[PDB]
This record gives C-alpha cells, structure tokens and sequence, in this order.
C-alpha cells in the first residue's frame, strides 16, 4: 500500500465513585429519572461545586498507570456551550494545566512486536446529562451531569483499526486493574471519538483529519476505521481533496456518513472556574499513591509465567480477563499443581460457562471445586474420561467434586 | 415607638417577656405599610408569613431570637420566590436556602420580606430592576443606591432594623452611603455564596446593613464562618464580634490614598470627609498619606473581571429546569435565544455580550487574564499600604445620591458611581461605609477598607464613631 | 465595532437581540470598550494571575449527601413529563 493511516483517540472514562465530582449524589446506572440530583448537578441558582477526594485520588492513580507525569498543580476551567444536558452552559474539565501529561501505553500486537501508544493528557471533569428524543420534544435525565470522567487524548500514534481496538482493550484493562473504573463501553462507562487522516507511506507532514464520533463498541471502532481509511484512500487517488468534518458510522451498514448540518463548532470561553480554587496534589500523595498502586496486566503477565511457569498464551488469557486469573490463582492455593489447573481451566471450565452464558465471577464450580477436581485427577481417584464427566454436572448443579463421586460411585 | 428601637433594646424586652416576637413582626410590619408606597423595598414582602413563625419561635436565649431581617432577592429563602429583580426567574421558588438563611433562621431571627434590587445585581441604582425602581426615603426624587437598593432603604426607613446585602464591586456600601446606613461587605471568604445568585464568583460575598455598629457586628457574627457547600469559604474562625465592637485599641493609624486626590469629588462630598477625618485626628487617630500606584486601574480592572464571571454564570439561565421560557420558538436555539433576549434585562445584556467577548480565545489574554493580573497588581498595593497603616479612608461615593433618570443615558455614567468602591473587592479586603454627615438633606458616606479578616477594627472605629456623631437617630419619613 | 460583531457575539451567548437593541449595543459596547481599554499601559509579564489565598485544596469524602426530592428538583420546570425535563427536540 502507498499510504498510511494517522489515527487518534478521545476516550472519556466514567470513574468508579459513590458520589459525583462536585456534589455528593450517588453515581448509579438505571435509576428513576432525576431522583439522583441536586441544587448543584442540577445548574441552580447559587449552587457551588466541591471536587470530589476519590475522584482526585482515582485520577491521579490513572494517570501514573498511564505512565504520566502527574502536575502538582492542575487547574478546573469553564467549558461553555449551550445544550439541554448541561445544565450550567458550562462544563467543569481542565484545559491548560490538566492533571496529567505526557505518558504511555504498551500494546502486543498479533506478529508479536510490541508498540507505544502516547498519552497527550489525561484531565479530571464532570459528565454532562442524557437525552431521550420522543416525538417533537425531548426528554432530560441529568442524573449523569456532574459525575466524574478521566478525558483521555492519544497522540496521533495509532496506524491501524486493529491497532486502535487492541489500544482500547489495554486501556480498559489497565483502568480495572488499577480499579479506578469498570469502563465497559455497554455501560456508558468509556466513550470513544475517533480522529483520523491518510498520509503518503513515510511521510512526516499530516493529512487532513476526520472525526468520527459515538462508535459504541471496541468492534465498532475498527470497522468504523476499517472503512474511513478505505474512504480517504479513494477519495485521494480518485484525484479529489478530502475534507475535514466530523461523521457518523451506522453499525448496520458498516459505513461512515457526512452530517446534513454544516454546523461549525463556537469558541469555549475558557477560564479558570472562580468557585474553585487550584487543584494542588502534594507530592507525598503521588508517592503514597505509586508505592499502593495495584498490581498491573503487564506485570502480572510476567509474574504468572514465573511464579507458575505458564506459557504466553496461558498467562494472557489469565491476564486479558482478570477475574479469569483471580479465579486461577485462588484455585491454585487450595492445590498447588499449577499445569492441571490451567488445563482444566482453559480448556474444560470456560468453555462450559461460555455454553451456559455464565461470568467466572458468578460460576457454580468455585476455585476450591476445581482445585479438588484436578486433585482426584493427579492422585489417579478418577479418570480423565471420568473427571470431564463430573465437571459438566459441578457446572449443572454446583455440588463438589467429591460429592458427585460418591453419589454416583468412585 | 418599637420599630425605634434596636436590637439591645428588642432583646432585652425579648428576653424578659415584656414583648413577644409577633408584636416585633407587627411593629415593623406597620412601618412598612407607613413608608411602602413611597419608598418600594420589597418584591416580595413576607411580614405575613413571619407573623405565623413568630407564634412558634420560643426559645428566647437565641442571639436574633425575635429580630426582623429583610434579605436581599439574590439571596435564596426556601419556598418562596427569588427572583434577582429578572423577568428570567421571576415565579421561580427557592428549592433550598442559602446557607446564611439557614444561619439566621437557626439564631431566631424572622425574614420579613425579599427586597428589592438591580436586576442579577448588576447596576448602582437599582433603576435596572425589572419590576420597579426603589427610591431614596431621604429624597424620593434620588436613588437609594444600587445594587443592594431596597436592603439599604428599608432598613433606612426602619421598615426592618437589619438587612442583609450583597456587594460584588460595592452593592452594600454604596447604598449604605446613599441611605445613610451602615453597611459592611466582610473579607471575601468569610460569609458562603451558597445560595448567593451568583454575579461574579471571584468578587461577590453577602454583608449586612444596619443602623447602629452592634446590630450590624451580631448579624455578620451569626452569618459568617466556614461552610462545606463553599469552596471558597475560609477555614478561619469567626471573632467573637459582638463582644469586640465596643473595646477601644489605641494608636491605630488610617491611610489617605495620595491618588485619590486626583478623583473628582462633589465640594459637599470633600468637606463632609475632610470633617470625619478632623474628627478622627482629635480622638488619636494617627492620619497619613499612602500611595496605591494601581488604584486608577480598578474600574476598567472591574469591568472586565465582572462581566466576564457574570456571563458564565448567566449560562444557566436557559428556559430547560427553570424560570422564564419565551412562548414562540422554532428551535431549541431560538428557545435559548428568545427567552434570555426576553428574559434579560439590558444591563444585564450588555455585560453578558462584553463577557463573552473577553473570555474569547483571541481576546482573553489581553482582556480577563490581563486583568486578573492588574488585579494583582492592586491588592500588592493594598497589603504594602498595610504595613504603614491600618485602615484605609476616603468617601464611599464621589457624590451625594442621584436622581432618577441620570445615569440611563450612557451606561458608562452608571459605573463612575462604584469609582471608591470597586478596590476592596478586587483585593477580596472587607469594607465598610459609615454614615459621616448629611448634606443639603442628603447622607454621605466615609469608608474605611481594612485588613483580609480584619473586620473587628472596621467595626470598632464604626462603633466609635456613631457615639461621637449618632447617625441611627436620623430617622426619614417621619 | 461592526453589526456583525454585535451578531457574532450575542449568536455566541444566545441572545436574539431585536433589532432596536442591535444598534444601540453598537454605541454602548464600542464606548464601553474605548472604556475600559486603560490596562495596556501596565507590564504584567512576570504577574501571576490573582487568586484568594489557600493552604490546601478542599476536597470532599466519596459519601453519598442526600439528593433532592424530585418533586421540588421539577417544580420550577416549564415543562416536566415521566420524571423529565421536557424541551423542543434536538437533532
Ligand atoms: N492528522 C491527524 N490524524 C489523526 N489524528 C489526529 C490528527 N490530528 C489530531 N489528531 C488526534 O485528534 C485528537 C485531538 O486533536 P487536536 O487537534 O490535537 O485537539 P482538538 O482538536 O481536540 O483541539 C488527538 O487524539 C490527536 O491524536
Ligand atoms: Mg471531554
Ligand atoms: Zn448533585
């Protein structure tokens, strides 16, 4: 191919607290409609904001898991547009002088190479509310105005939908190891715009840059890619200039579209909030914070594949699906045969509550069952042919190994 | 008479049950049916309704146990109408109180009614109420001052003995001078702006009007200290005022700003200060001359920072949760636009216009962050002036109260009035202005501006001087 | 300054001037302007930006305060319906 994809993203990610950024209502998935809100996530007159410690805490633990410089000093600023969601005219964030700045991530891709991806920023602001269209009106939840996002921005790094999914799955994987959110995307908890241009292979100038925004899946965004770039290449060796605009992707048609309003963005009118006084993060925090930092994917792949001696390809399976590892390494304390207890695992346990539609936190066969199944398998009490029979009846019923041996003769 | 009487005297006939608060309620209930249709304080009066919490209110050892206190209308009281004088939130019901309500209603006090103001506080007159103009109960061809204009006039009138205010560039003092009351605006920090209508975050703070220095150090007492709602509040504990007014510290020293000669004064306005201060020289007052190079630059200084806070926290003000709504519109774009054109007075227009401009990427360094710098600047003056002195000195107004009419021609005339004023709250320094002599049947005003937190001398030079020249017994309208 | 100036701006702050108002803000914004055009004069290089005083940042525990009943979060709505706050359809 003679060309080259410049891709970057915008991922907003909804942090794990009880209460919202600058009120304490609950932050909740699926309430009644206004019933979590307030003279202050509600835009009243008269209604001051106070910033939230864990969401700041939360943030800061991101953004060194993001490899980071956390800034001593950030600063809240006032992000204004007039829409029916926000109900200040403005949105809390940062702007110059955000949180965080210059990071890092890892990505392993497919041919085994690994590559960086740069973290431009990461900066702490408050989500705004939901529409519902019905009819000729529209209908306002601000339930979710106020609660607190990470605004993640990639440098332009990124050269291939594949390589924009694998970023986004890392992303999210490195946000649940640190527990700072659950970022599904099915759940609103991860958002994602995608900006990208072509460029002659090799070249260093930029190409013009398209946005495409509210892909709604990981998938989404390597086949909203997939074709942009098939679009832009076209367009350009067609002998035609390609435009900068922001687009839609239909998930059924698989295709990117042009919008019907020429509608151009206003100026934001930035300025530092003046109900709030500098975030200053003392350094003793950010130390406090980097010597409890919970373990991470790339560290805990390493720590497997020694500590257990698994292969890669066990190890990030392990890794890639957290509580699939949890689950392994709570079994592998009850019975210390590592080997068995992957195998059966991998190849036997998941597979069956995949079947049955069933998460690992939430299976029958608990890490004690497996670890006593895999046990009666090393000691020769049972057979394979024996042992693969009553693992598919422990995930029917949820009786232990050793129970369903004995009813049903050893 | 009762409603001539103030709050020592109405607590110690309180607490000794030789009265009861609906009588209190009642006194100044038919005062302001007295001076009402002449003077217009209220939007919304609520005499009737403290009538019926007087009833209830029993325990008798609360510091404002039986007081009246009228509030300003950006000030938020639960359940009734807060309106900030604007069409935009006129039937909007306070959905909570602010935090300072809160305060005085847990110290006995009673609100009696929502006074009247500039429309979101912005002006010096109170003409640019949407409803109605307030007049001057010592001239009612005059303004009583703006933006706090009925807080000022009705405890002028005696309509209710203490006020509450607020002062974003000199909204109490202004019309304390202009009534010939006492006014105060604290340091910034130490009263909340929760519940405050917010006009410019970075300069407003609420203050307390009255007619003798106690009333007005009890009443801030009550109100100030620390809240949790408000980022902005001090955590610094509130002086036992009430009990500090009345000491005596001696050799302190007071400041005349040397580039405040070059201000225009009114003849009347200089002689009446030039005798305050005569008068405080006799009684020991050490007077020098201060220099503050930045001072000029206040008003152009103010008139960037304020409508530019002012024009984001007008964003609000949408027709979507609450308030006004325009009845015809296409689009939500022209709902937007329709009901904050229609919503909006032009005062209020004008400075959301100039705030938008100066936030304006292209224009925002050379006009709000150029002046926050200046603003800077001034305040480096002020606390270099504060090593050699201890409160600064000079009139409240370059003039005796307007009349009607005379500053709506060109805006800018409006914003000349806030010329001595404008300092205090860009160094967030407290402020007070004191009745000093009445001039051709009008008050003026002497202001001293003191140190951050240093309220207790204010009040105590206050408290000296309405001994020497009693102000509280000049009562207007009869 | 221009009428499209005056356009521009209000456009930006949303506000449908009518059209009485967009000639007298003409006058009023440009003598406002030549107003308070005095800071030009001053050197701040090497000013920081004012801002009140503070020690630490206040910040607040992760614990849920109790919200507002909804009932008096709707009641000043121009138009409620369902637990919603109801405007014209956007796009
Ligand atoms: N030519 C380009 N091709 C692909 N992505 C780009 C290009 N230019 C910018 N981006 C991406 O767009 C996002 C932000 O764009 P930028 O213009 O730097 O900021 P903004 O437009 O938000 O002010 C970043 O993720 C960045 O990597
Ligand atoms: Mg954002
Ligand atoms: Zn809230």
């Amino acid at each position: 191919e003679k060309y080259e994809a410049v891709i970057g993203l915008e991922i907003h990610v909804q942090m794990d607290t009880k209460t919202k950024m600058f009120c304490g209502c609950k932050v909740e998935f699926g309430a009644e409609p206004n019933t979590n809100v307030c003279p202050v996530c509600l835009g009243m007159p008269g209604a001051l904001p106070i910033v939230n410690k864990r969401a700041v805490e939360y943030a800061i633990r991101a953004s060194l898991a993001l490899n980071c410089e956390v800034h001593e000093e950030s600063v809240f600023a006032r992000k204004h547009y007039f829409y029916p969601d926000l109900p200040k005219g403005y949105q809390i964030s940062q702007y110059e002088k955000p949180l965080a700045t210059n990071g890092w991530v890892e990505l392993n891709l497919p041919n085994g190479e690994k590559k960086k991806v740069r973290i431009r920023r990461l900066h702490i602001e408050e989500d705004a509310g939901k529409n519902i269209h019905e009819g000729d009106k529209t209908l306002v939840d601000l339930n979710r105005a106020g609660t607190p996002l990470m605004e993640i921005v990639t440098e332009p790094d990124i050269r291939t939908p594949e390589e924009a999914r694998l970023f986004l799955e890392k992303l999210r994987n490195i946000m649940r190891y640190a527990g700072v959110s659950k970022a599904d995307m099915e759940k609103g908890q991860l958002r994602c715009d995608i900006n990208v241009s072509i460029r002659p292979k090799g070249s260093k100038e930029f190409g013009t840059r398209v946005e495409i925004k509210n892909v709604n899946s990981f998938r989404f965004v390597q086949k909203a890619l997939e074709y942009e770039i098939e679009r832009q290449i076209n367009v350009v060796e067609e002998g035609g200039e390609v435009v900068q605009e922001t687009r839609t992707f239909d998930p059924q048609t698989g295709k990117t579209y042009p919008m019907r309003t020429k509608e151009e963005a206003e100026d934001y009118r930035y300025f530092p909030d003046p109900d709030l006084v500098p975030l200053k993060v003392k350094k003793e925090w950010i130390e406090e914070i980097k010597k409890n930092m919970p373990e991470l994917p790339d560290q805990r792949f390493e720590r497997l594949i020694k500590e257990y001696g698994l292969s890669e390809y066990e190890a990030g399976i392990l890794v890639n699906h957290k509580e699939v590892g949890d689950f392994f390494e709570e079994a592998v304390r009850h019975f210390k045969e590592p080997k068995g207890i992957v195998n059966w695992l991998i190849n036997d346990l998941l597979g069956l509550l995949r079947d049955k539609g069933i998460s690992i936190e939430e299976s029958p066969v608990k890490p004690e069952h497996l670890a006593e199944l895999v046990k009666l398998i090393k000691e020769k009490v049972i057979s394979t042919k024996i042992g693969k029979e009553v693992i598919k009846e422990m995930v029917e019923t949820g009786k232990t190994p050793s129970q369903i041996v004995e009813e049903k003769g050893l | 008479m009762l409603w001539k009487k103030s709050l020592s005297e109405l607590r110690e006939l309180l607490k000794r049950g030789e009265v009861s608060p609906k009588e209190v309620v009642e006194s100044f209930y038919d005062r302001y049916n007295q001076t009402e249709e002449k003077v217009k304080a209220y939007i919304t009066p609520l005499y009737g309704k403290a009538l019926k919490q007087a009833e209830s209110l029993k325990e008798r050892e609360l510091p404002l146990f039986g007081i009246p206190i009228a509030v300003k209308d950006n000030i938020l009281v639960e359940g009734e109408k807060t309106t900030c004088a604007s069409k935009i939130l006129e039937n909007f019901v306070a959905p909570y109180d602010a935090t300072v309500i809160e305060r005085l209603k847990k110290a006995g006090a009673l609100i009696v009614g929502k006074t009247n103001l500039d429309e979101f506080a912005m002006g010096s007159s109170t003409e640019y109420s949407a409803f109605f103009p307030t007049k001057n109960p010592w001239d009612l061809e005059r303004v009583p001052g703006g933006s706090s204009g009925g807080s000022a006039a009705s405890v002028a009138v005696l309509s209710a003995p203490v006020s509450l205010g607020s002062d974003t560039g000199g909204s109490i003092r202004q019309p304390a001078s202009f009534c010939g009351v006492i006014g105060i605006k604290p340091t910034y920090g130490r009263v909340s702006r929760y519940g405050l209508v917010a006009f410019a975050s970075s300069l407003d703070q609420i203050g307390v009007f009255g007619r003798r220095t106690e009333d007005v150090a009890l009443v801030l007492e009550v109100i100030s200290g620390w809240d949790e709602k408000d980022s902005t509040s001090a955590k610094v504990p509130v002086p036992e005022w009430s009990e500090e007014v009345k000491k005596e510290v001696k050799g302190l020293k007071i400041g005349l700003p040397k580039e405040f000669f070059e201000y225009e004064l009114q003849p009347q306005v200089k002689e009446a200060f030039e005798n305050f201060i005569k008068e405080l020289e006799k009684e020991g007052f050490e007077i020098k001359e201060v220099s503050l190079p930045h001072v000029k630059y206040s008003i152009p200084t103010y008139y960037i920072i304020a409508p530019s806070e002012a024009s984001s926290n007008l964003a609000r003000y949408d027709g979507v949760r609450y308030g006004y709504r325009a009845k015809e519109y296409k689009d939500i774009f022209e709902m937007y636009a329709r009901t904050r054109d229609e919503g909006f007075g032009p005062e209020v227009k004008r400075r959301i216009m100039l705030g938008t401009f100066a936030l304006s990427a292209g224009y925002y360094d050379a006009y709000y962050l150029k002046a926050q710098k200046v603003r800077r600047l001034i305040t480096n003056d002020f606390l270099k002036a504060f090593e050699e002195v201890d409160v600064i000195a000079s009139p409240t107004t370059p003039t005796l109260p307007f009349k009607f009419g005379e500053r709506l021609e060109n805006p800018i005339e409006m914003y000349l009035s806030d010329i001595l004023t404008v300092p205090a709250n860009l160094a967030g320094l407290p402020a007070i202005s004191i009745p000093i002599a009445w001039k051709d049947g009008l008050p003026v005003g002497g202001q001293l501006i003191g140190k951050h937190w240093d309220e207790t001398t204010l009040l105590q030079i206050s408290y000296l001087w309405e001994q020497k020249f009693k102000h509280y017994e000049k009562i207007p309208l009869t | 300054v221009d009428r499209e100036w005056v356009l521009k701006i209000a456009k930006l702050a949303r506000l449908e001037l009518k059209e009485e108002e967009i000639e007298v803000f003409q006058k009023q914004l440009s003598d406002i302007l030549d107003f308070i055009d005095q800071l030009k004069e001053l050197d701040t290089e090497n000013v920081e930006p004012y801002i009140q005083e503070f020690e630490e940042t206040p910040m607040r525990e992760d614990e849920p305060h109790p919200s507002l009943d909804r009932e008096k979060a709707l009641m000043n709505a121009p138009e409620r319906k369902d637990g919603f706050f109801v405007v014209p359809r956007v796009v």
